[PDB]
């Protein structure tokens, strides 16, 4: 779109310093392995409605 | 099919302990657990994963929405025609190994097991 | 500092018409109208752009926090110490050109100005 | 009373009667315990596919 | 022979207008056409038709399976030993009259004359 | 909906110790471990239980489309339209107290668990 950005640089507050190195803690590691996984064929609705998603977005 | 999404794929269902899908119409999916998981190349050179939520509750400005050191976390969105709650990540096909692709996926899922 | 990230700055600000930084500040600041973009190396390697809405609504956020054909369309999140929502993008910097650079904080700007 | 299906009584067939009473061991015993049961909220998909099917077939 | 299962035979030969059978074999024979048709009470108070058809394949089958508005459309499967084709219905007794067995066995009819 | 098919719904969530929704269209949907098994009132008077099926096996000719001596034992159809394979059973509204709507589930599953 528009490439015409109108900026200034300046300095940057505490508050955004610290939010632009937030942490979280490592969630849900290891559970690829205890749930496993398979091949799924799902609803030809579903399959449906996957290429009618993909394709809008 | 784009040969860095088809050495992706094979990368990953090689880390899931799967034989290796052909190419043929590749949006594919995986049955991880309770969790029915979706792989695409979306758009170009990006592999996308995403799966569908059923709730409608607490979908909107989330924490989950929130960024962290980890670009994998996935993003709770709706679809606007069918009203699907999916979540998803995304992540360049250019600068994949099979460990960042295992880590998208299993960061999907953990998402997915942590949101009911 | 890393050399992917300086260059990418550099890239950025050469593009802004404004002179380049220098290596103090580790997240930069651009004051771009009424939208305070904050860049940062989040995690390493990893351009990250976000802009901290004033308070417009929270029912906007599911259907732009699905994915689309640009890997730069800013997600909205909330921090869930503040309340305030947050705007967001990313992308890793191997390689990005100047005006995928510039493109990125324009999306983070156009985003910021749609929402509500 | 009369007419319809035209047909007339005739012997039956010893395999047929065999058939006519054929017995199959009784499955799934406490499998609905075991596997457990939960209300489920489909696709939309599935929804409107099942709608189509109900109201089709 | 159980008291339910003789006024179904009694209510269906007044239906075809034959005599009612005095001997109580348990499982009937009807002739109609070329259709060996065989009335049984399978299990108690089951009233159960079935026919057998020529040929082994079928590819007009599992579309017969599937279920429709009619509860007596009958079912096409195949012999246990050997492997003849077998079409068969069945209705509870319990909530039968004269009109929905002579209903049961022109639908078996019916559907011995489509298939194949 | 009709009172008789909300009494009998109502003593199948009774025995599955779920509670029983208020007035859902018609089909219901139950996630019997990995079975998504849908329940209808198809026709009036009757509860159709039915599940969809992803590839193994026949559908064309089977023995699970031989009748047995349960009525309850399901069948495997296919959708022409969709090409979707299912299996299905009915049981008469009239004719269903809780342990056999139980039972009519538990067999549906139970032919869903056969085929894999």
């Amino acid at each position: 779109r528009l490439g015409e950005v109108e900026a200034r640089q300046v300095a940057t507050p505490r508050e955004a310093q610290q939010l632009a190195q937030r942490q979280e803690a490592p969630k849900g590691e290891g559970l690829l392995s205890r749930l496993g996984a398979a091949l799924a064929r799902p609803f030809v609705a579903i399959i449906e409605w996957l290429g009618k998603l993909l394709g809008s977005r | 099919m784009n040969p860095l999404y088809r050495a992706a794929i094979h990368q990953l269902f090689l880390a899931l302990d799967l034989p290796t899908p052909n190419d043929e119409e590749s949006v594919l999916s995986l049955q991880v657990g309770p969790h029915l998981c979706h792989l695409a190349e979306h758009p170009t050179d990006h592999l996308l994963m995403f799966t569908r939520l059923e709730g409608q509750g607490d979908a909107t400005a989330n924490e989950q929405n929130l960024f962290s050191q980890d670009p994998c976390k996935p993003i709770l969105g709706r679809d606007p025609e069918s009203g699907e709650r999916l979540l998803w990540n995304r992540q360049p096909l250019q600068l994949l190994d099979r460990a960042q692709i295992h880590h998208q996926l299993e960061q999907l899922v953990a998402a997915a097991e942590e949101l009911r």
